[PDB]
């Protein structure tokens, strides 16, 4: 039973996985373009996600990106966070190298 | 040798379908994912893009339409309409549902 | 409900024929010791 | 250009004429362009079936690009790579879809 | 309210700055006030999680 | 393995189960108010289902 239940478990590789679960809290910065994306979103998945975060308590939103990083690192995998891809990769290289980006980008943007 | 190069993308498809894991073939990301929907859905993309690229609307130089076309592009992009249509013409039109085919695989018997 | 066959299902009949023949082969070898 | 799924013929495309003949991602996109920029449009396939490479000999862009250089096409809306060599002669808009080189493999099925 | 751009955006609109080179997200609202170059780094929303070390 | 795979399977008790699968085909009458309900549908589940039947 241990090995079986162990094998059933799978790592998240799409935001949809969060929609399919609830064990792991997830969210974005308390303010910024990012949350407004989900708020304006019409895709059913992202809409479900924003609908979730708006209702979920205590609220997933955090005051600062650093605070979100701390909330992820200390949650021991029970709290995923969402942020700009390049920023995520830039953090993942940083010590303690305890956190990592997963999956493809949810959407397109480009600095110019 | 024999050369990894192939005359056509279709040739690459023919090799990879015959490769049985002996060979892998690079190509344009959206095209690859577009193949993923296609039957027999044997193919699968792996890894991120090697390099950024982006198709864009082209207009003759000095065309008056230029700027309005541009604003129209960004406007449609932010509305997510592009992603919507992408989900349409790719996955929604897909011959093989990815998580649909993934949900459907529970056999048995014994070697 | 399957009759008899359901017990047989987990392991193929051929595999049974094989274990039988193999056991028969093992069996005589002890006699060779005698 | 004729590229699935961006541009595809109708099952009864022979039975149909005009914009009715065409369907695809670029079709929906261009339709949205017609919506926002407000204009009539009639889709036309490029004659050589090519994106429009610049000849290194005649120093002449062919294809859709030559159609732009020579005004044969009012505007281009195709899966067309943006490049510095092309931007100089014709004006690309901000790209509508980031993409890159990607790895295709058959999905593993060991036994 | 004031409809006044702030930040680097204001610095461009108000002539305070000659050119902007920064991780500046393109937006339609900023497109009409100043002129972006073509994007030099595709990017988007992404998932950060704890790294799953075994013990 | 047989008993385990046996217990994992569950009877359908919501249309959503169909949306989450594909192995069992599903549909309605070729015409009628019912089909109209799905083509006019805006609920994500029913929309997914009608989208499915639309191309299947
Ligand atoms: O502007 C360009 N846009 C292109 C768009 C596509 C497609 F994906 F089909 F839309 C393709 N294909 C990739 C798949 O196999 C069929 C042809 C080639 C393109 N090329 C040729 P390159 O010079 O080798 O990049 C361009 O130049
Ligand atoms: O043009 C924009 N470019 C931006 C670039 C970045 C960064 F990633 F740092 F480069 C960030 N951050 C995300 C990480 O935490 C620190 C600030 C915000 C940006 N915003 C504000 P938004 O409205 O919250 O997106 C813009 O407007």
């Amino acid at each position: 039973a241990f090995l079986t239940v162990e094998r059933m478990v799978s790592p998240i590789e799409s935001a949809e996985d969060l929609s399919k679960q609830t064990e792991i809290a997830y969210g974005t910065l308390d303010s910024g373009s990012t949350k407004e994306f989900f708020r304006r979103s019409k895709i059913a998945v992202f809409d479900k996600m924003w609908t979730y975060m708006r209702s979920a308590e205590p609220s997933v939103f955090v005051r600062t990106t650093a605070e979100g990083v701390a909330r992820v690192r200390k949650s021991k995998g029970k709290y995923a966070y969402l942020l700009e891809s390049t920023m995520n990769e830039y953090i993942e290289q940083r010590k303690p190298c305890d956190t990592m980006k997963v999956g493809g980008n949810l959407d397109s943007k480009g600095y110019g | 040798e024999p050369s990894v190069f192939v005359r056509t993308t279709a040739e690459g498809v023919a090799r990879v379908r015959k490769s049985k894991g002996k060979y892998a073939y690079l190509l344009e990301s959206t095209m690859n994912e577009y193949i993923e929907q296609r039957k027999p859905c044997d193919t699968m993309k792996v890894g991120g893009n090697l390099d950024s690229k982006g198709y864009g609307i082209a207009t003759p130089k000095g065309s008056s339409l230029g700027t309005p076309v541009n604003l129209a592009v960004l406007k449609l992009s932010e509305q997510g309409v592009l992603d919507k249509l992408k989900n349409k013409w790719w996955y929604d039109k897909g011959e093989c549902g990815a998580k649909d085919s993934g949900s459907k695989e529970k056999t048995s018997a014994l070697s | 409900k399957p009759g008899v066959f359901s017990f047989l299902d987990p392991l193929a009949y051929e595999i049974w024929m094989c274990i039988v023949f193999a056991y028969i082969g093992v069996s005589v070898v002890l006699f060779l010791v005698s | 250009i004729l590229e699935s799924p961006y541009v595809m013929m109708k099952k009864n495309h022979e039975m149909l004429e005009g914009n009715e003949r065409y369907e695809g991602y670029c079709v929906d996109l261009a339709a949205e362009i017609a919506k926002h920029c407000g204009f009539k449009y009639k889709l036309t396939i490029v004659g050589d079936g090519k994106y429009g490479a610049r000849d290194a000999d005649t120093k002449i862009w062919n294809g859709m690009v030559g159609e732009l250089v020579y005004g044969k096409a009012d505007i281009a809306i195709a899966p067309l790579t943006i490049t510095l060599v092309r931007e100089e002669v014709i004006d690309f808009s901000k790209p509508f879809m980031s993409l890159g080189i990607s790895i295709m493999i058959k999905k593993p099925q060991k036994s």
